[PDB]
């Protein structure tokens, strides 16, 4: 499973993009996550976002494994 | 966390590695930052995230967070790096910060003090006081006996000496105060600051 | 970027005091706040955070219900408002800014902080004496910043124009309970009697800022 740690971790490298729609897999092998704003917690201060409510998550595997 | 806990000194000498760990239920699941303080200053960010330098951090400091253990590294610990060093995460919004962990660098090379040594001034006798100034800078280690002496005896009554104090460049500072009445500064010829350090003194005097 | 804080002082046990945050090189409105504080000798505590908006408001366990934590997002200013304090609460009290997200936050800046010191004794400003003024090329010269509280004093020298060789004390607290502290700096010996050597003192604490002149021994 991706971490709960992982996906903060992704989330705080795409800080600047993170937006209402869905973003690149965070690894480039194994099991990663995309992450987007729920619409929902579109209007939400950068600073009050929060990971648990105002996050949507999917889980999106890659194979870049030689 | 909601709870962090790292000990409270850690001693090394100049060019080994420093290790602080700062343990807590559940800390590999959080972030774990670390910050610098030295005496009479702010906090500063040394890690933040687990891993990451600031940019302005030099690369000798790393972090880790693996277990339920965190740990700052500091590879060829200079004497520079002495500082009380605060772990810290986030717990449910709650910030906790770790006790703290003072890292001393042993075996530093020693430095005699300098001192300086003020007569009562002129304002201060006409307003019925005295108090004679003996500053005293730039020493380590930091522990010094300053005595005071009137034509040559110790004088004891009315000193008041602080406890030795971090600079700057890591030496140390002190000052003492003798406080008199203006009627026993003139009854003596001199007095006498003696300060003593490493078994070495130094002894400044003044005369009314 | 810069935090400055204000408003410490004196405080009765049971009383009331407001610290303020003044920020200034970066975009206030957009960030999470955080008050930390510090007594004498041990350990950080957190305080209070307040969210940009002031819609997430978080405190200490040990302040809860006691203190309000507010923003003027306008003036770019941070406040902290104390009541019924104790001696518990005397420290220093900084501000700082939170950075990073979801979960991964951290204080990137920090101020100079404010002393508060919560007793029953009373303010005493201080009464400034010079140090008149070798050693060569240099010689010393300093202000005695005698039987104030509570701390702290700050000393400046013509104005902040002075700012080499100047070495400022950690001030002897006396039988007394008042303080007392000194600073002085290396001059050259050459300018004596020609400079103007003054040493600003300011004793927020009590209201007081004493400017006294320096002058070579009569």
């Amino acid at each position: 499973e991706p971490s709960d740690k992982h996906i903060k971790e992704y989330l705080n490298k795409i800080q600047n993009s993170l937006s209402t729609e869905w973003s690149p897999c965070s690894v480039t092998c194994g099991n990663g996550i995309q992450v987007r704003i729920k619409p929902g917690s579109a209007n939400k201060p950068k600073d009050e976002l929060d990971y648990a409510n105002d996050i949507e998550k999917k889980i999106c595997k890659m194979e870049k494994c030689s | 966390s909601y709870e962090l806990t790292q000990p409270p000194s850690v001693s090394v000498s100049p060019g080994q590695t420093a290790s602080i760990t700062c343990s807590g239920d559940k800390l590999g699941d959080k972030f774990a930052c670390w910050y610098q303080q030295k005496p009479g200053q702010s906090p500063v960010l040394v890690i933040y995230q687990d891993t990451k330098r600031p940019s302005g951090i030099p690369e000798r400091f790393s972090g880790s967070n693996s277990g339920n253990t965190a740990t700052l590294t500091i590879s060829g610990t200079q004497a520079m790096d002495e500082a009380d060093y605060y772990c810290q995460a986030w717990d449910s919004s709650t910030v906790v910060f770790g006790g703290g962990t003072k890292v001393t660098v042993l075996g530093q090379p020693k430095a005699a003090p300098s001192v300086t040594l003020f007569p009562p001034s002129s304002e201060e006798l006409q307003a019925n006081k005295a108090t004679l100034v003996c500053l005293v800078s730039d020493f380590y280690p930091g522990a010094v006996t300053v005595a005071w002496k009137a034509d040559g005896s110790p004088v004891k009554v009315g000193v008041e000496t602080t406890k030795p104090s971090k600079q700057s460049n890591n030496k140390y500072a002190a000052s003492s105060y003798l406080s008199l009445t203006p009627e026993q500064w003139k009854s003596h010829r001199s007095y006498s600051c003696r300060v003593t350090h490493e078994g070495s003194t130094v002894e400044k005097t003044v005369a009314p | 970027v810069h935090l400055v804080e204000s408003g410490g002082g004196l405080v009765k046990p049971g009383g009331s005091l407001r610290l303020s945050c003044a920020a200034s090189g970066f975009t206030f409105s957009s960030y999470t706040m955080n008050w930390v504080r510090q007594a004498p000798g041990k350990g950080l505590e957190w305080v209070s955070s307040i969210s940009s908006s002031s819609t997430y408001i978080y405190y200490a366990d040990s302040v809860r219900g006691r203190f309000t934590i507010s923003r003027d997002n306008a003036k770019n200013s941070l406040y902290l408002q104390m009541n019924s304090l104790r001696a518990e609460d005397s420290a220093v009290y900084y501000c700082a800014r939170r950075a990073g997200g979801f979960d991964a936050y951290y204080f990137d800046y920090w101020g100079q902080g404010t002393l508060v010191t919560v007793s029953s004794a009373s303010t005493k400003g201080p009464s400034v004496f010079p140090l008149a003024p070798t050693s060569g090329g240099t010689a010393a010269l300093g202000c005695l910043v005698k039987d104030y509280f509570p701390e702290p004093v700050t000393v400046s020298w013509n104005s902040g124009a002075l700012t080499s060789g100047v070495h400022t004390f950690p001030a002897v607290l006396q039988s007394s309970g008042l303080y007392s502290l000194s600073s002085v700096v290396t001059v050259p010996s050459s300018s004596l009697g020609t400079q103007t050597y003054i040493c600003n003192v300011n004793h927020k604490p009590s209201n007081t800022k004493v400017d006294k002149k320096v002058e070579p021994k009569s």
